[PDB]
């Protein structure tokens, strides 16, 4: 559950 | 537990293996651009997760990894292996499989499995 990430 | 970086009764050096661990393992992977969530201790305050430190019980990042080399807190390139594993192992545990961060430490850990495969001989 840590989300969008680049 | 939370992981120290340093113990005065627990032998320490630095191998030619270990130093091949800091200077060409950690070091590529940290020059990496899918390395960023990994440069500290996970922050669940940050991410809002207040069960990460429930279900992850022997946290692991890079920065300690990096921590550990520099302290010769290790004995065995193996150890470091482990912590690197470790820090994988609790990326796949937490995160769902199609997850951006599963994605960033599959392709760090590829990385890290290719390194170690030429880890020259003690």
């Amino acid at each position: 559950r840590k989300g969008v990430k680049s | 537990s939370m992981p120290e970086v340093s113990n005065p009764s627990k032998p320490g050096r630095k191998t030619n293996q270990l130093q091949y661990m800091q200077n060409v393992v950690v070091k590529t992977l940290w020059k990496h651009q899918f390395a960023w969530p990994f440069y500290q201790p996970v922050d669940a305050i940050k991410l809002n997760l207040p069960d990460y430190h429930k279900i992850i019980k022997n946290p692991m990042d890079m920065g300690t990894i990096k921590k550990r080399l520099e302290n010769n807190y290790y004995w065995s390139a193996s150890e470091c292996m482990q912590d690197f594993n470790t820090m994988f192992t609790n990326c796949y545990i937490y995160n769902k499989p199609t997850d951006d961060i599963v994605l960033m430490a599959q392709a760090l850990e590829k990385i890290f499995l290719q390194k170690v495969a030429q880890m020259p001989q003690e």
